[PDB]
């Protein structure tokens, strides 16, 4: 309020002292004694950020009513404009893994069916190394806006759990601040980072019967996605083609969200809504 | 309780869900402030951390409770009064029965289906207080039967004639007299071969 900040918008700092230590994990990093010396700028234009459209396969334990990840897709585009149509391809790369929880023996030559292949894929030993390859990977992509499915309740809580249990290395590397103990949360999880989930801005637009992802591209992009029972994946593990057929699988089902965000444009919307209410826009999303 | 007669048979829906849900929320809040329970969470949110839920337990079908045949039946201030079936295959030790509130602290990592881990033995009322008036009562002797005071064939009331005699007897102080006094369910009433008035 005192500063007449509203939304998004060019902000320009006087008096930048350097920190000596860093405390966050981005590239830039500025000091500021007190409110008063930021001042706000308009005429200028948006800059394109980045976008990580990410979609991963739990699974529960065997054992007793655990969920457990095992598959993690993920697409990227560094130059997203936030004015302009949404760019085509809607990425330019992306990155896959797969691995086994507890004992779903990998298929016989699995690797070796992978590099004959030649696809994108990296095969990691645990579940531990899968969670330390993503937030590696997403650190050194540091998407500002990370769009899925139900991750408002379900995939971001899930991942955040594992990534406790599992006590992977450096947790705080899903949010761009650093921070040493775990947190205990509505949006402290994912702090810096935008996170996008299709269903909550397909209500806020469009109306369907369900807002499940399977309904939702019906009913937008008028195309069937196959869905696979987590019940049927039990024994899936045993055998290298399906394997494989399932982490395609779930690319496509990140190429659908990412595809259903970007025609539905609604980056460009919640800008425009921020911008007009002046609140937060991870508030807005 | 009760002093005058009555004033209706005419039910609303809504009164009674309003009924139901004061209930819920009542025995809730007692045991919450009892067992410091941290806070409840709505039935249909999925964590993966064991969280303790409140509801009403109740069958999932018409028919005699099973016990794999349970549903959890939340407030409405918590879980909107959302319905979720609970699996009591893990749970160790409970005792159930239709329409009672129950804290469990089952685990619910899909928003489904709970699984029991632990039930909360509900806690008494505190007892009467009694006072120096009330400990100034020398002992006395209490008398309570329970109808029918007529055979199953029968209208002379014989056993109504023989507690009669036995009241006289002992000449106890107080005699709790509970109801039916003509059943319903007698035969002869059954039938509706009186000759004369219920009344």
């Amino acid at each position: 309020m005192n500063r007449k900040i509203k939304g998004p918008c060019w902000l320009e700092v006087k008096s930048p002292q350097l920190l000596n230590q860093p405390v966050s994990w981005c590239k830039v990093e500025a000091m500021a004694l007190k409110p008063d010396l930021v001042n706000v700028i308009k005429d200028v234009s948006p800059p394109p950020l980045v976008v990580m459209a990410f979609s991963m396969k739990t699974m529960q334990n065997a054992k007793n009513h655990q969920n457990e990840i095992i598959a993690m897709a993920a697409l990227v585009h560094h130059s997203f404009a936030l004015d302009k149509a949404a760019p085509k391809p809607p990425f330019q790369s992306h990155f896959c893994v797969v691995s086994k929880p507890k004992d779903c023996i990998f298929p016989y030559a699995f690797k070796e069916v992978i590099e004959k292949k030649n696809v994108k894929v990296e095969v990691a030993a645990t579940e531990r190394t899968l969670l330390g390859f993503f937030l590696a990977k997403v650190h050194k992509i540091d998407p500002d806006i990370i769009v899925g499915h139900n991750i408002y309740g379900f995939e971001l809580e899930v991942l955040l759990q594992r990534i406790n249990v599992c006590k992977a290395p450096h947790w705080s590397k899903i949010g761009r601040l650093k921070r040493s103990n775990m947190p205990k949360g509505e949006r402290n999880a994912t702090c810096g980072r935008m996170i996008c989930d299709v269903e909550i801005s397909a209500k806020e637009l469009i109306r369907c019967k369900s807002y499940h992802l399977s309904e939702l591209v019906q009913q937008i992009l008028k195309t069937e996605r196959v869905v696979i029972p987590m019940e049927n994946i039990q024994n899936m593990y045993s055998e290298s083609s399906q394997l494989l057929y399932l982490l395609e699988h779930t690319w496509k089902d990140a190429k659908f969200i990412l595809q259903i965000m970007c025609e539905l444009n609604v980056l460009p919307l919640a800008l425009q809504i921020t911008n007009i209410a002046g609140n937060i826009m991870s508030r807005t999303l | 309780a009760l002093t005058g007669s009555y004033k209706s048979m005419f039910q609303k829906l809504p009164d009674i869900r309003e009924v139901l849900t004061c209930k819920i929320e009542e025995l809730g809040s007692e045991l919450k402030e009892h067992y410091k329970i941290e806070a409840f969470t709505p039935l249909l949110a999925p964590a993966q951390e064991p969280v303790t839920l409140l509801g009403q337990i109740g069958c999932d079908s018409n028919g005699k409770l099973n016990n794999k045949s349970v549903i959890l039946e939340g407030d409405r201030e918590h879980s909107s009064g959302a319905q979720i079936p609970v699996d009591l295959s893990e749970l160790k030790e409970y005792s159930l029965f239709p329409g009672q509130v129950v804290i469990m602290e089952g685990i619910n990592t899909t928003g489904r289906k709970l699984v029991a881990t632990k039930l909360y033995e509900g806690v008494p009322l505190p007892f009467y207080q009694p006072t120096e008036e009330d400990a100034d009562f020398e002992q006395s002797m209490v008398l309570v039967a329970c109808g029918p005071y007529t055979t199953s064939d029968s209208i002379t009331y014989d056993p109504l004639l023989d507690l009669i005699a036995v009241i006289n007897h002992d000449r106890p102080d107080v005699c709790i007299l509970f109801g039916p006094f003509l059943d319903a369910k007698h035969e002869q009433v059954e039938n509706c071969l009186l000759t004369s008035p219920f009344e």
